[PDB]
RNA sequence: CGCGACCUCAGAUCAGACGUGGCGACCCGCUGAAUUUAAGCAUAUUAGUCAGCGGAGGAAAAGAAACUAACCAGGAUUCCCUCAGUAACGGCGAGUGAACAGGGAAGAGCCCAGCGCCGAAUCCCCGCCCCGCGGCGGGGCGCGGGAAAUGUGGCGUACGGA
């Protein structure tokens, strides 16, 4: 199969061939707008292993995100408080740029549901992501038993509640001693369990 | 590509303008090492007109 | 302020502990609900054991407890195939299976 | 103002209708606690908002 | 002139009645409602005023559709059929 | 006399409309009597006339929409009014067929390994 | 062909007409503001009596939604009388008082006796 | 020059659909203080808390090890008792502070991509016939129209598999 060969091609990003491709594609994406439908995935193998199928109801949106950190949206200086909170410049955002990308893509395309997303290019000021979206009402989707899980109401707006891969990579959840601070549902659930008095009837 | 790497192919026609080139960029070298003759043809549209579909990358 | 001889204590009551206090006034109700559900399950599976599938003998891990045995997760694949039951048939006839557990000895 | 608008005129119409007193035959029902209309309004004391 | 004689110049109004909530809080030059933010799609509502949340909420008005929804849920949203004819 | 909605079901739409018109004329005369100052008899009968209006109109509407549903009974696309008005979530819900149809792989698994009914001696 | 203007402008495409596969709503809405609900009852005050005796007019009160054309059509149908003109005003109570002046060849007093107000 | 494919990209009151807003006790994701304590105060505490923004369901989230351990070893997730005010953190000051093992409640596991083999063996829509119908589905017929080789369906997924 050619998908394996494409996989090592895309893992050899510093090669002159892939570097030329990435430069040209980045220039074209920069010339385009910030949020536009792609006709088809740029990386078919990566889309397939992220869950994309060549069926009616799967669309791909190519989207652009501005690069860098996050400065505190406070007037000119004036972070009124103790000196531990005077910083405004070198702050960093808790979610990833990929998460922000798929979040705003799913916000714009409100009737579709986000599956996943992947990296297609970047330069000094933008990053470019392709987001897979599924129409949960097209019958080729609703009649397929292995993909009608996403048509349930509980999976509405995955990317905003942080249930896709990009959002999950930032909630600090996982097995073992490295992830003690998230036992239970999440960080907030762990905190709520730990900071709660259990007053039995007999104490 | 699986036929070529099994050496079950006798010649390979590759369209010249696949819009990600990466899907075929590796194929001439693979064809050379397997010793399968390959040619590059103008037009994925007219190449996929051979089959009864809109487009085809290689035959 | 400290007084004559006594113990110096550290109460963890400096957060807002009163906005989240879990009382247990519904403990008898929860027990009754649990046992009613248990009886409903026991009589929906008519002739099958109430406690569920059989489970294997297990040693406790640490040095503090490695002299006692208890019930495990499921029967391992190696012992299951030694006994001659099939992987997909054990749990349909009532045998717990877990493919994660080794067999050292 | 003599130069009203339609919404304002309807508003004034409704409150003008509301500003009447209570009929006498209600004071004679079985379970009657009402002795006079307490939601009256005089054009010079209470100024209607707006 | 700070008080009584300056109270006499108050003769033109800054607020009028708005179309969503009917309160006299629609600023005319801002063209927005100070109570519900009418031009905005979403209702203006804050958690630092429990009284303001209580003054207009779901249980306050007429429940024209919602109480019928309750009465129908108690029977399971029957449709099409009618009780057995006499 | 006492117009009632049981002997009105079998009638025809044209005399239904004519009777409605007659009742409306009578109601208008009764309102004229009310405003000019009339008898308590007429002032009482205006309510009866209004309710006669209401039930005649109800019969007309019921028969019309019933025939309309009978017309659209078989067709695939029918007006939203004739479509079932359950809750929005229940209309968005998966239908009875596709919530039941299943994949070949695990239906094969079900037929190869059905769940058994057993018991264990004490 | 050639381009004589330096501006590209959007070409004129073809826009089809609605050919709906089913009506959105099943039935047309019944006309609720008809000739019977459009005029409610005539005033019988001293001013109305003086107007009908002198100016050969009639005085009705109607709902606020009626036009002068609608009012005169309704008067013509219900009372089979020709109408010269209509003057309307929204009364501070809320209804719409309508002064309907008839054609000279009819008599307002006779029509009033026929209707029943006098 | 014209004609014809394909690729990108427009315009439609085109045919059929879908989202918006509300509530918000419980939940998920960001943002996020200062009163206060330290007998002053700046790190620390208050506190990942109030306020702010977004998003659901009848629960949500989590979940079948890139785990715990160092034993004669256990075996998805979630909750309770204990571990434990402990290891650890901390102007080592004030203060903060888990996890494993053990006992219970419940108990359920699975699917892809990829590697391959099957003549795309796959799916959607329109028109017609019969049946069913207030969850729009079943059968048949169309040298009917599309999607799809830039990959649909069947087998198959680390416990190995063909
Ligand atoms: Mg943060
Ligand atoms: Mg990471
Ligand atoms: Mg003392
Ligand atoms: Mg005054
Ligand atoms: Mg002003
Ligand atoms: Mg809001
Ligand atoms: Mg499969
Ligand atoms: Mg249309
Ligand atoms: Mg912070
Ligand atoms: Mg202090
Ligand atoms: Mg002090
Ligand atoms: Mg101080
Ligand atoms: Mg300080
Ligand atoms: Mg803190
Ligand atoms: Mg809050
Ligand atoms: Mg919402
Ligand atoms: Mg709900
Ligand atoms: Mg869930
Ligand atoms: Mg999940
Ligand atoms: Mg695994
Ligand atoms: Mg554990
Ligand atoms: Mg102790
Ligand atoms: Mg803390
Ligand atoms: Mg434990
Ligand atoms: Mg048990
Ligand atoms: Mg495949
Ligand atoms: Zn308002």
């Amino acid at each position: 199969g050619a998908y394996k060969y494409i996989q090592e091609l895309w893992r050899k990003k510093q090669s002159d061939v892939m570097r030329f491709l990435l430069r040209v594609r980045c220039w074209q994406y920069r010339q385009l707008s910030a949020l536009h439908r792609a006709p088809r995935p740029t990386r078919p193998d990566k889309a397939r292993r992220l869950g994309y199928k060549a069926k009616q109801g799967y669309v791909i949106y190519r989207i652009r995100v501005r690069r860098g950190g996050r400065k505190r949206p406070v007037p000119k200086g004036a972070t009124y408080g103790k000196p531990v909170h005077h910083g405004v410049n070198q702050l960093k955002f808790a979610r990833s740029l990929q998460s922000v990308a798929e979040e705003r893509a799913g916000r714009h395309c409100g009737a579709l549901r986000v599956l996943n997303s992947y990296w297609v290019g970047e330069d000094s000021t933008y990053k470019f992501f392709e987001v897979i979206l599924i129409d949960p009402f097209h019958k080729a989707i609703r009649r397929n038993p292995d993909t009608q899980w996403i048509t349930k109401p509980v999976h509405k707006h995955r990317e905003m509640r942080g249930l896709t891969s990009a959002g999950r990579k930032s909630r600090g959840l996982g097995k073992g001693h490295k992830f003690h601070h998230t036992i239970g549902g999440s960080r907030r659930a762990a905190w709520r369990r730990r900071n709660t008095l259990q007053l039995h009837r007999y104490r | 590509t699986t036929l070529v790497e099994n050496k079950k192919a006798q010649l390979v026609v590759i369209a010249h303008d696949v819009d990600p080139i990466e899907l075929v960029v590796f194929l001439p070298a693979l064809c050379r090492k397997m010793g399968v003759p390959y040619c590059i043809l103008k037009g994925k549209a007219r190449l996929g007109r051979l089959v009864h579909r809109k487009t085809c990358t290689t035959v | 302020a400290p007084s004559r001889n006594g113990m110096i204590l550290k109460p963890h009551f400096h957060k807002d502990w009163q906005r989240r206090v879990a009382t247990w006034f519904n403990q008898p109700a929860r027990k009754i609900r649990r046992r009613k559900a248990r009886q409903a399950r026991a009589r929906r599976i008519a002739p099958r054991p109430a406690a569920g599938p059989i489970r294997p003998i297990v040693r406790c891990p640490t040095v503090r407890y490695h002299t006692k045995v208890r019930a495990g997760r499921g029967f391992s694949l190696e012992e299951l195939r030694v006994a001659g039951i099939h992987k997909k048939v054990a749990r349909t006839i009532g045998i717990s299976v877990d493919p994660r557990r080794r067999n050292k000895s | 103002s003599s130069h009203k608008t339609f919404r304002i005129k309807r508003f004034l119409a409704k409150k003008q209708k509301q500003n009447r007193p209570i009929p006498q035959w209600i004071w004679m029902k079985t379970g009657n606690k009402i002795r006079y209309n307490s939601k009256r309004r005089h054009w010079r004391r209470t100024k209607l908002g707006l | 002139t700070k008080g009584t004689s300056s109270f006499g110049k108050r003769r033109n109004k800054t607020h009028t009645l708005c179309r969503r909530c009917g309160s006299k809080a629609y600023h005319l030059q801002k063209s927005t409602c100070g109570k519900c933010g009418y031009p905005a799609k979403r209702k203006r509502k804050y958690n630092w005023s429990a009284k303001a949340k209580r003054r207009n909420t779901t249980g306050t008005g007429r429940m024209r559709h919602l109480k019928i929804v309750y009465r129908r849920f108690r029977h399971g949203f029957r449709e099409g059929t009618t009780p057995k004819p006499k | 006399a006492k117009i009632k909605a049981r002997d009105l079901r079998g009638k025809k739409k044209e005399e239904l409309l004519k009777q409605l018109d007659d009742l409306k004329v009578e109601l208008s005369q009764l309102r004229v009597a009310k405003v000019t100052g009339g008898a308590a008899s007429k002032l009482s009968k205006i309510r009866v006339v209004r309710k006669s209006i209401a039930r005649v109109l109800t019969v007309i509407n019921q028969t019309q929409k019933e025939n309309l549903r009978k017309f659209y009974k078989g067709k695939k696309y029918k007006p939203l009014d004739l479509r079932p008005k359950k809750t929005r979530a229940m209309r968005r819900r998966l239908n009875k067929h596709e919530e039941s149809l299943k994949t070949k792989k695990q239906q094969r698994k079900e037929r190869l390994y059905p769940l058994r009914k057993y018991a264990v001696k004490a | 062909k050639i381009r004589t203007s330096p501006t590209f402008r959007r070409p004129k495409t073809l826009r089809l007409r609605r050919q709906p596969k089913y009506p959105r709503k099943s039935a047309p809405r019944r006309n609720k503001l008809d000739h019977y609900a459009i005029i409610k009852f005539p005033l019988t005050t001293e001013s109305a009596m003086k107007k009908i005796e002198d100016n050969n007019t009639l005085v009705f009160i109607v709902d606020v939604k009626a036009n002068k054309h609608q009012i005169k059509q309704a008067v013509k149908k219900l009372y089979d009388i020709d109408v010269a003109k209509v003057n309307t005003l929204i009364r501070p109570d809320g209804e719409k008082k309508a002064y309907v002046r008839l054609a000279p060849d009819y008599d307002a007093l006779d029509v009033a006796n026929k209707i029943g107000i006098i």
